[PDB]
DNA sequence: TTTATGTACTCGTAGTGTCTGC
DNA sequence: GCAGACACTACGAGTACATA
């Protein structure tokens, strides 16, 4: 279709969901009965919860219910407490929708409707304080369904009545049959090592996965030579560093003079490479390695965990980079 | 329904000044007051429970026994303690013509006047300005702090303080002597050691525990009401062997249901009014705990923070 | 509610409605009823961890006072619903003053999640407790009681609702048992135990999730497999298998370990470092040092996972704290 | 217009010759434009990421996309507090920054995706500066640019993207813009110089701009223009390396740092950093430069270097954590001093 | 056909029971059965009951096969009974298990007919049945009369005491600002029995009530011309409310006194 | 040089009782034939445009077109002043940085004169876009202003659907949905009252509350108001007056 | 020119409904 | 009877404080 191969191929029941196997089959044995509970959706981006979640509400109701069964609220519109105090509690008061007779042939409608809050981690701990007695009261005719990467945002109490279901990250193990099927049925040519290096390159990542596989395809394309993607090509696409810049950094670290890493790394950041993608590659390569003692790898695992952590909170990329290996390089 | 018993706060009530014991000077200066009539504008403070509004009280009733129920103006927040209700109530009743006695006046009391608005305030200073040879106002807060400078300034600043263990023990015999029941000196004792001071509390304590159990026995009284957080937490941060400060948390606040915030919380305000140890200790310790507290309050609930908050204590009190 | 019940979540299709129901509490319940049952109620307060059985106590404490009509004969003020001081100077302040409509006892306050209040609305309501209790007793029921103004709990009784022990948890998941015709074993019924962590709630939420999980309800048992499966929660000889590699073997045999075990069944990362940190609890360390070390290096560790971030780094920053740690001599 | 940095500025991938492997990826990408996925352009500043969207979207729309109009547009916030914010729009796309007050971009952002999501079949939408969004911006943005796919379509341009959140980064195809070389800033600047009347006589003054550039085409475009409007058109051998007098500054307040350590330079030190944060230099910049200043002294030992660089990360952690951003640099100057 | 089908003339009459409750109750509930609209409401701080009762004879065809329960919020079904006229005759239409009802305007004058659709609730009140039924004093006294003295003494006080004595019925209402005492006899007018006022005193009562719900309860003194007061100790006071067919009877719990 | 003598303030007063909210600055460019204005409210959505003939004024007589910029709540007190009898008299100079409001009674008991300057606004564009509308319908004034409001208390969106010679008025918000439909009635006795529709090809708009709330301030200048809505064009509501009209330009808001 | 939601207060405002008298 | 004149509840916008 007119559509990228992220929108064009999301799971439209819950049998495509691949992996997630457990909440898979509780929402698919929950289908047939009416015991669906208060639900927290929670992992890795691009696990799949808003798919799951959107198959489980076609699943029950279908394309004519939805609109009138189901209440979605994002970070789109406005969360705070007012905003629970009163849309969310007026729509959990009102009754279920009535269903018409081709519904009820067809579809196994339950009598209750979904109150989807997709990233219930943004909101403040009053709107969620406020939130629980809604959910605990008129649980009889709604169900809620919290969606969040973070279960620490999410105060206790919520936690506690709201069924945990969390979302595994998707692996060269787990969605390897997704993207086979992808790949065949787009009729696209890649080596046997390719997908696999698309899914190790991602973390628990699927959708990034899919947006790599599209830019692989698309480049075949505009080349039009008829030739399977190899793996350079992916890695060099995905912003991987190439192996070669690796092993001058670590000459460079291994070999001290200051002011030699230093010249490396203005280079280096000219050259654009992201810092947590270089950051990961010197873990892979460093603990991997057998050519270093224990203490080595006890202080460089510390190391690059502290500038991880440094550059999850923005910071300047060069500034970190540079003070990881100089850390390294006193070593 | 069954029908309740008045609990004891009120079904022993002082309705004279000299039922309450507390502050002998502060008591001896409202009997003064009594006995002469001239009442001045009085701003009473100090903790809970320590018998504050009943000695406003009982001081009105006092000098107004025949016309309290006309002269004598009671609000609180609950009331409209707004710009126009004040302005509105209190002219009418402070220009409000009673023939009171030759030496007494009419007493607005405001009970719990810390959570008033300033602009009221501001009003009540002129107000208390233009009428003061008719109406005489009367406060009542658990901090004077609250109150703007120029009421303090035309008023007479009382302030009372926490009972010794002496007066609570007085008044919990004489209860006990109003009231038949048994108990035990060490009963007593726990009673007091859990009331702190706060009278409301030995006697809702003692009256749960009367009623839980029938003898005031240490044993029932620490049944019914159990050890405070603040000294278990300052026995937890005080002790040294990091293994014994782990194991009195994880034994007597996690496995007790103390939340995480109330533990950290709890940390903070007692190594704030700690006083054994210097005061940068102090200050390092209280760094550590707020940054305990900021990484609970993002969300980060869990033992292991808890742990680690007493292991960087451990490690400053042992200076590395 | 909506087509009766046996559609309704196992969290409230199981309700107390007698305090008889209520397991785990002995002294509270004991105490409550001695209260009623001699005449006297003093204003109650409820304290304790999310789903201990608080307002499950309450209401079923409720019916027993009032009856069936308990609950238009009582007013429950969430933080749901509107509670400014604007509603403690009216609603709160005419429902205590007037008589009941319905009988002639007194009228009971739950205030329920009272923690989520502006403190001008507790110094409005203690006024409102202190004059009209003769006739009308309140009750607070708090999850965090350094949100409560320290009048307002001078003014109440404090109670504690402790973590619910192991009998009452094994009673009512017994009781479930029942009811569900459903079959459990008792190694799974220890691994809802320490899955529960003094929260009855979790523990009907993974029941019912693996009820579910069953192809067969019937004819069909729980093992720890189906429990860990659907939770998604480490087994015990996986974490110990993990702690014995990193605490023995070199880097790269650990670090494989590792690896291998999370990929298996997509174990979280937080969940093996909580297990990690519970077993190294029992573990005797001569150093206090080490203590220290792993302590701190640990909260770190969870602290960067809650704010998100690469997981291989994390582990293998796991891996390295846990080795420095008990480097220094154990 | 009278600046040559503007008007000799490429219209199409074809007249782009920069980098042959991106614009090939760019062509690439144009040559479909019915299954576009989210870009996010990211790399190192000054390097031309703005001409490069300007020139995929006149290869996927056709011409007339750089006839930009400039629509203003009014916000409500809470209170009284009234923000206007000119929209630079343009047919077949959109473009938006957030040049509003920080802390309030979230409502801007998210009515005009909602409005221009209402109305070739898509729109394109440009953020320039997307590294300056505050989280709850992005987290917004998240769930509007993943509900509406076939109107709108978000090319989102950032230097330095690891502010942006993860769930934005993993709907968003990054693609990598690499810096100018040495040889592509000297070849550009020959075809300046060539097409304008400038007397030069030896390459090495355009390989010098080269090198006092760091890799920014923008600022050797600007350095180009200063030095020859002030050697009256007529580029010297020996000509003296202008540079911007924010960066002369830093250079007297890390030269001033070296050579004393006292408390009166410690004040005097912060009446500057006082006039710098006036003069409109973000915080993060000014700690950067002024950390890569004092590494380059030669009087500094490698332990100095060592700690100064671990407290400049420190600092640029607490600067990415606060909101004051002259307390974190006055804290990091006094710790250098300490170190020094 | 949907199966609930009620038709009302002069439609100002619904809008009448509407407005007599729906400042003091938010949320109501309709038991409609084969006998007629029958709702029975509380307010948030549950001291005013409002029961009420449609019989067939106001409808001038009512036809409900099963028992139905509307869930209301009252402002918006307000607001949906104010857009019309007095002229326009309403129906309220229910099929089975009713997600919403909806409400017709029409008139044969003028074909305009519209149609209003208000969305259900589940309001999920069993309440109770009435279990009071012996009073002390039954008095009944013209609607404009008792509105006019509960309007005029409650701006003097929050409290309006009302006593019942030999042939004597007494409010008094003591405030701030003053007070106050109206003094009114029974007495039957010949000339005009809607403005007659009866008594019938068996044991003496004494209570007090608040301003604001009184004036609640007057607001309704717009719907009869008549009122009775059935007041009781240790009993709601009962002001009801007659209809053409039913009634709408309030329940009033008097202030404690110590 | 403008001498503008009504025989009733009555009806400049309900003329700018009728534009008061839609627009507070209007330029008066009045002509010979009579006195025309144009006004864009802020939103630059909803366009009033005013005329009146020389045949409602008792006598008029003004040789030279001026441009009058002036106050809307100046005018409002003024003619709020004003009363029934009493001959409004408008009178300008020939350079009337201030103007003159005298009013003037039957009989010499109080004849009262009045002043009001003019302030700077600037002539708005005066565009004459009159493109044909596909549908036209007259109803009366009081029954399209209760059809408005009642329907505008349900929602804040009112859609206009005509089809079929049944127009359907049709609101849909969170309380609940409102749906009206009127069949073109034709009345003999009274005239006045009828609806008769012009439906050449059927249409679909909708408009804001806000607007259709605010254009109902015209109600008192005609008892009936005529609607002509095209698709892409602008709706047109006019007031019939004695002598021109007042018309309503607003474009729809899908 | 600063913080940045939620709460409470205070004000003037515009409708809304009820009583007088031309 | 209709139009005003009033008092009335209600809505909007702005300042102020936020742990003892
Ligand atoms: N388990 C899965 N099976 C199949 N496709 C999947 C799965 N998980 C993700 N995808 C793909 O990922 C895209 C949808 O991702 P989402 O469902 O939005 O992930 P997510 O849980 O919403 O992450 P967020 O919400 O952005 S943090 C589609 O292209 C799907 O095909
Ligand atoms: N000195 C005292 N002698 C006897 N009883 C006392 C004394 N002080 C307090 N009480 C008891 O405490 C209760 C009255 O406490 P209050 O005076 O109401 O507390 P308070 O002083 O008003 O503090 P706050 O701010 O209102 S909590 C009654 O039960 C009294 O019997
Ligand atoms: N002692 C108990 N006995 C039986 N079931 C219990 C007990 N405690 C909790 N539960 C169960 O836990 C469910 C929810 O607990 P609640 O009592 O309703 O909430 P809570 O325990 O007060 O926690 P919070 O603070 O209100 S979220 C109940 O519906 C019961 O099924
Ligand atoms: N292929 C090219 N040839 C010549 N000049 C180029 C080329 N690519 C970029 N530029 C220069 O880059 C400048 C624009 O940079 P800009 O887009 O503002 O960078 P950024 O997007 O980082 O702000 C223009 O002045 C232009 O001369
Ligand atoms: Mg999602
Ligand atoms: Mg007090
Ligand atoms: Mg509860």
């Amino acid at each position: 279709a007119q559509q990228p191969w992220v929108e064009k191929y999301r799971p439209k029941n819950l049998d495509e969901v691949t992996a997630q196997d457990h909440a898979v089959t509780v929402l698919k044995k929950t289908l047939k009965s009416a015991n669906l509970p208060h639900m927290l959706f929670y992992g890795p981006p691009g696990t799949g919860k808003t798919s799951t979640i959107l198959a489980l509400t076609k699943e029950l109701y279908g394309p004519d219910l939805m609109k009138s069964r189901i209440l979605e609220l994002n970070a789109s519109d406005e969360r705070g407490i007012s905003i629970v105090r009163e849309k969310v509690k007026n729509f959990a008061r009102l009754t279920v929708s009535k269903p018409s007779k081709h519904d009820l042939e067809n579809y196994p409608c339950p009598p209750y409707k979904i109150i989807i809050l997709d990233e219930a981690d943004s909101m403040t701990a009053d709107a969620q304080s406020a939130l629980r007695r809604t959910m605990e009261t008129y649980s009889g005719v709604t169900r809620f369904c919290l969606i969040c990467n973070y279960v620490t945002r999410i105060i206790d109490p919520l936690a506690s009545r709201c069924s945990k279901f969390r979302f595994k990250a998707l692996d060269a193990s787990n969605a390897i049959d997704r993207l086979r099927f992808i790949s065949e049925q787009e009729n696209v040519k890649c080596d046997d090592g390719v997908l696999e290096r698309i899914l190790d390159i991602s973390a628990g990542d699927l959708r990034r996965g899919i947006t790599l596989l599209q830019s692989a395809s698309k480049g075949a394309q505009y080349l039009g030579d008829g030739k399977n993607i190899t793996s350079t090509q992916v890695e060099e696409l995905a912003g991987v560093v190439p192996h070669d810049i690796l092993i001058e950094i670590v000459e460079k670290v291994k070999s001290g003079d200051f002011d030699e890493i230093k010249k490396y790394v203005n280079t280096f950041m000219k050259s654009g490479w992201s810092a947590a993608s270089v950051v990961n590659q010197l873990h892979e390569y460093y603990i991997t390695n057998d050519n270093f003692d224990t203490n080595f790898k006890n202080q460089i695992s510390w190391l690059l965990f502290t500038t991880d952590s440094r550059l999850n909170n923005g910071t300047n990329e060069h500034i970190q980079l540079l003070n990881l290996l100089v850390k390294i390089s006193q070593l | 329904t069954l029908s309740l018993q008045l609990p004891w706060v009120e079904k022993y009530r002082p309705q004279v000044l000299s039922d309450i014991v507390g502050n002998k000077e502060t008591i001896d200066r409202l009997q003064q007051i009594a006995k002469d009539g001239n009442m001045p504008h009085m701003i009473i403070s100090g903790m809970p429970g320590i018998g504050k509004t009943t000695s406003v009280h009982c001081l009105a009733h006092e000098l107004l026994g025949r016309s309290y129920a006309d002269g004598v103006l009671e609000l609180n927040a609950s009331d409209d303690r707004g710009i126009d209700v004040v302005r509105n109530q209190i002219k009418h009743f402070a220009q409000k013509k009673l023939h009171l006695p030759p030496g007494k006046h009419k007493i607005v009391i405001l009970d719990e006047a810390d959570s008033m608005t300033a602009g009221a305030q501001q009003a009540l200073r002129r107000t208390m300005e233009l009428y003061s040879n008719s109406t005489r106002f009367a406060f009542a807060c658990n901090q004077s702090n609250k109150i703007i400078e120029p009421l303090q300034s035309r008023c007479a600043i009382l302030r009372y303080s926490k009972l010794s263990d002496e007066d609570v023990l007085k008044r919990l015999l004489q209860i006990i002597k109003l009231e038949d029941v048994k108990y035990t000196n060490d009963g007593l004792e726990a009673i007091i050691f859990t009331a702190e001071g706060d009278m409301r509390q030995a006697i809702n304590n003692l009256q749960s525990t009367v009623a839980g159990h029938g003898l005031v026995n240490a044993d029932n009284v620490f049944k019914i009401v159990d050890s405070p957080h603040p000294l278990i937490v300052k026995k937890m941060l005080l002790a040294s062997n990091l293994e014994d400060s782990i194991q009195i948390l994880r034994t007597d606040l996690w496995k007790k249901g103390y939340s995480s915030i109330d533990i950290v919380t709890t940390s903070f305000r007692v190594t704030k009014n700690l006083a054994q140890v210097k005061e940068s200790v102090r200050l390092e310790m209280i760094k550590e705990i707020g940054l305990t507290h900021m990484r609970i309050l993002e969300g980060v609930g869990t033992y292991l923070q808890l742990a680690s908050m007493l292991a960087k204590i451990h490690k400053l009190n042992n200076k590395a | 509610e909506k087509r009766s019940k046996e559609n309704l979540p196992w969290v409230e299709k199981y309700r107390p409605e007698t305090l008889d129901e209520v397991y785990g509490q002995n002294e509270v319940i004991t105490t409550v009823r001695k209260f009623v049952d001699e005449g006297k109620l003093p204003h109650l307060l409820f304290y304790g961890p999310p789903g201990t059985g608080k307002t499950s106590t309450i209401v079923a404490l409720a019916r027993e006072i009032y009856g069936k009509n308990y609950s238009n004969m009582v007013l429950e003020l969430n933080a749901s619903d509107d509670r400014g001081i604007d509603v403690v100077r009216n609603q709160i302040k005419d429902f205590a003053s007037t008589r009941q409509i319905f009988s002639k006892g007194f009228k009971l306050i739950i205030l329920d999640e009272a923690d989520a209040m502006t403190n001008a609305a507790q110094n409005a309501l203690r006024r409102v407790i202190e004059r009209y209790t003769k006739n009308t007793r309140f009750c607070v029921l708090a999850n965090y009681a350094h949100k409560l103004t320290p009048a307002l709990l001078s003014r109440c009784t404090r109670f504690r609702f402790q973590p619910l022990p192991q009998e009452a948890i094994e009673r009512r998941i017994a009781n479930v048992l029942v009811h569900e015709k459903l079959k459990l074993s008792p190694n799974a019924e220890k691994a809802l135990i320490e899955l529960s962590n003094g929260d009855m709630r979790r523990v009907l939420n993974v029941l019912q999730s693996c009820k579910a999980t069953l192809d067969n309800p019937d004819e069909d048992e729980i093992s720890d497999d189906v429990i860990y499966e659907c939770c998604g929660a480490p087994r015990p000889s996986d974490l110990k298998a993990v702690l014995k590699s990193i605490l023995e073997d070199d880097w790269g045999t650990a670090h494989y370990t590792l690896n291998k075990v999370r990929s298996a069944k997509g174990l979280a990362l937080i969940d093996l470092i909580e297990g990690i940190v519970k077993i190294l609890e029992d573990y005797e360390l001569q150093n206090e040092e080490t203590r220290v070390h792993l302590l701190t290096k640990l909260a770190d560790i969870e602290y960067s996972i809650s704010k998100g971030g690469n997981d291989q780094i994390q582990g293998s920053a796991v891996i390295g704290a846990i080795k420095a740690s008990f480097e220094n001599e154990t | 217009m009278s600046l040559w940095v503007d008007k000799y500025r490429p219209k199409s991938l074809n007249a782009l010759s920069h980098n042959e492997e991106l614009t090939n990826f760019l062509k690439s990408l144009s040559d479909q434009p019915r299954d576009l996925p989210h870009l996010l352009l990211y790399g190192p500043n000054g390097t031309g990421k703005k001409t490069r969207c300007m020139a995929l979207l006149e290869s996927i729309f056709g011409p007339g996309v750089y006839r930009l109009k400039i629509d203003v547009r009014q916000f409500v916030t809470a209170s009284n507090r009234k923000l206007e914010l000119n929209v630079v729009s343009s047919p077949y796309h959109l473009e938006i920054t957030p040049s509003d007050m920080g802390n309030n971009d979230r409502i801007v952002i998210q009515e005009l995706l909602k409005e221009v999501a209402q109305m070739h079949r898509y729109k394109c939408v440009i953020i320039n500066e997307a590294n300056s969004l505050t989280k709850d911006a992005q987290a917004a943005l998240r769930r509007t640019m993943e509900k509406y796919s076939k109107n709108i379509r978000l090319i989102m341009v950032c230097d330095s993207m690891s502010p942006i959140i993860a769930p934005i980064k993993s709907r968003c195809l990054l693609i990598r813009c690499p810096a100018p070389s040495d040889s592509e800033i000297s070849t550009i600047l020959s075809d300046v110089v060539t097409n304008e009347r400038i007397q030069l006589e030896t390459k090495d003054i355009l390989k010098r701009i080269a090198q006092a550039s760091n890799g920014n085409l923008r600022v050797s475009l600007l350095m180009l223009e200063s030095m020859a409007l002030n050697n009256e058109l007529a580029l010297k051998s020996s000509s003296p390396i202008i540079k911007p007098d924010w960066i002369i500054v830093i250079h007297k307040l890390t030269r001033k740092i070296v050579k004393e350590r006292s408390v009166n330079s410690l004040i005097e030190c912060r009446a500057v950093l006082y006039d710098l944060l006036a003069h409109c230099i973000p915080a993060n910049i000014i700690l950067k430069e002024l950390t890569f200043s004092l590494l380059d002294v030669e009087t500094l030992n490698t332990t100095n270097k060592s700690s100064i660089i671990e407290y400049s990360s420190v600092f640029d952690e607490r600067l990415s954590l606060g909101n004051k951003a002259i307390f974190h640099l006055e804290g990091f100057i006094a710790k250098v001093m300490c170190c020094l | 056909a949907s199966m609930l089908e009620a038709k009302f003339e002069e439609a100002s009459l619904f809008k009448r029971i509407i407005d007599g409750f729906k400042d003091c109750v938010q949320l109501v509930n309709f038991q409609c059965k084969e006998d007629g609209i029958i709702a029975q409401a509380v307010d948030d701080s549950r001291v005013l009951l409002v029961s009420l009762e449609i019989g067939v004879e106001a409808f001038q065809e009512y036809r409900c096969d099963h028992p139905v329960t509307l869930g209301m919020d009252l402002t918006s079904l307000s607001k949906i009974l104010r857009c019309g006229n007095n002229t326009d005759t309403l129906t309220l239409i229910a099929d089975n298990t009713p997600d919403s009802i909806i409400l017709l305007f029409e008139d044969t004058k003028k074909d305009r007919i519209a149609e209003y659709s208000l969305k259900l609730m589940d309001i999920d009140a069993d309440f109770l049945k009435i279990e009071e039924l012996q009073y002390d004093s039954t008095l009944s006294l013209p609607s404009s009369e008792f509105s006019k003295i509960v309007r005029d003494l409650s701006q003097l006080s929050d409290s309006i005491n009302i006593m019942i004595t030999k042939e004597t019925i007494k409010f008094v209402a003591d405030g701030d600002i003053g007070s106050g005492s109206v003094i009114i006899k029974p007495f039957v007018d010949m000339e005009h029995p809607e403005t007659s006022i009866k008594l019938e005193m068996d044991q003496p009562v004494d209570l007090t009530f608040g301003a604001k719900y009184l004036l609640d309860i007057i607001k309704g003194s717009s719907l009869s011309d008549r009122v009775g007061i059935r007041l009781s100790s240790e009993a709601p006071a009962l002001f009801q409310f007659d209809l053409k067919s039913g009634f709408l009877q309030f329940f009033l719990a008097p202030k404690f006194n110590d």
